[PDB]
Parts: structure tokens; sequence; C-alpha cells
């Protein structure tokens, strides 16, 4: 858990809670997102 | 012969969008018959404004995406699809945008322009999500009629396009929904008389009596070949 710091069309960075942290860390989560890849059946894959 | 000639009579205007039109003097019969072709041909033919190309700085093809904006170009093109622009003087004109900071751009940020008013300013194209984050586009609008699919209009070309210009698929017509009522009227003379009220919901860009008097135009363009000796 925590709030959104930065979100954009391909990458969400979230600013994690002091009681989820470690003692030894930034406490930021980094979700890079998959853009328009190819699937087994040549399809497309997008996350938003 | 004891034709009563249909006249426009009162048009009201109940949003900047949705109006009614009337025509008292009708015939028995004819209400319905002109209803119905009006409607068609309203439906089918009226003429518009749409937006045909896109150029966005650092931008190659519409499956990208730009540092600091929310959405994908796809996104951003299918917004702008929707954008409804009203041009006096001239059938081809290019805007021109540019905004900074952190919000919504919205329609009201395309830079003004003498002969081109937008009617919905509230009509939100992106958003920026970054304090250093920019945007500039250059869009094109045309006028026409119909509906002409992108992937047609490439067919129709002699001359190569450069890398970075996005097609757009155009929806010239400005009228959603169009609905007819007939209803008697109130003529003492002549109780066998029915009145015709119309129905118009648009996106605004468009004057119903000017679209109702082009409908009646074409029409009657239409049935000169029938009046004629063949």
């Amino acid at each position: 858990g925590g709030v959104v710091q930065y979100v954009d069309a391909s990458r969400i960075v979230i600013k994690v809670n002091e009681d989820e942290m470690y003692p030894g860390e930034a406490g930021i989560d980094i979700y890079n997102l998959t853009k328009y890849t190819r699937s087994n059946q040549n399809t497309c894959i997008n996350q938003m | 012969t004891e034709f009563l000639k249909p006249r426009l009579v009162d048009i009201e205007q109940v949003s900047s969008t949705h109006a009614k039109v009337t025509l008292e003097p009708l015939e028995r019969g004819f209400g319905h018959t002109l209803g119905n072709a009006l409607r068609r041909i309203l439906l089918s033919s009226m003429p518009g404004c749409a937006v045909t190309e896109v150029e966005i700085d650092g931008v190659l093809h519409e499956y990208s995406t730009k540092e600091g904006v929310q959405e994908d170009i796809l996104e951003i093109l299918l917004n702008l699809k929707g954008l409804a622009v009203r041009v006096q003087g001239k059938d081809e004109v290019i805007l021109t945008l540019n905004k900074s900071g952190i919000g919504p751009v919205t329609a009201a940020d395309i830079t003004h322009d003498g002969d081109v008013e937008i009617v919905k300013p509230q009509h939100v194209i992106c958003h920026l999500t970054d304090e250093n984050a920019s945007i500039s586009m250059r869009i094109k609008v045309q006028r026409g009629r119909g509906y002409v699919p992108a992937s047609t209009r490439i067919h129709s070309e002699e001359d190569e396009r450069p890398i970075g210009r996005l097609l757009v698929d155009a929806c010239y017509s400005p009228v959603e929904r169009i609905a007819y009522n007939v209803e008697a009227a109130r003529v003492e003379q002549r109780t066998d008389l029915d009145k015709l009220v119309i129905e118009m919901e648009t996106n605004g860009t468009i004057d119903p009596e000017e679209a109702i008097r082009r409908a009646a135009t074409i029409l009657a363009e239409q049935l000169e070949a029938f009046v004629d000796l063949r």
C-alpha cells in the first residue's frame, strides 16, 4: 500500500507507507507496463 | 387545388444541441411523407467539419507513448476525433495547441483563430502528469459530408507522406438523432389539417433552420429530374 507518486502511460511509481517499509530501503515500488507486444496468436498485449 | 402549402412557423431551442421545428399547413397524408424524406436526408447528407490529420512533436506513430502524458497516442486521436469545430469562409484550416504544467488539456487551450469557433471548450483531449511535461500539436480540419475512412484516403493519393503525420477517420455529419411527429393543426376553417414537428439532436456547428432548408433544397433538386419531360 501507499500513495501514487508518479503515473504515466507506461510507468507507475508508488510511495510505500512507512508501516510496510523495511529498515534500510527507500520504500518505492516501480511498475513498468508492457506496451503493444505480440502474443502467441499474433494479437496485441497492452497495459493502461 | 386546395393544397395548403407548408410554412416554417416556430423554432424552439431547447439547448445548444437540441431544437424543434414546426410546419403547420399540411394536407392529409403529406406529413408522414415529408417527415420520412426529411429524416432520411438530414441523417444522410448534412455537411460538417472534422479533424483529418494530427502532427505531434517527437511522435513517429500512433502505437507509442509520450513521457509525462497519461494517455496513449491512440486514445488522444480518439479524443480528437470527437472535436466539434465550426469554420466560416474556408474549407481547410490548421490549428495549433501548446500547453505545459500539470493538468488536463481541454479544447480551450487551442490557439485562437479569427474565423474558427470551438463549440465545446470543455472537451478533454489529454492529461499531463509531470511538471516538466509539454505538448505541441498541429491539427488539420477539413469540410465534407459522410464517413471517409483513412484507409480509403490513403488509396486516393499520389504523393508520399512524411513520417510523423497521423491520419484520423473523419465523421463529417453533425446530426445524431432525428425524430418527427404528426399532430392535428388548429386551423378553424379546416379541421382536417395537421402539423409536422421535427426534433433534432446535433453537436452544434449547424443551425436547425439552415439544415431543414438544405434538406428541402436537396429533395427539390432530386425531384427536378422527375419533373422534366422524361
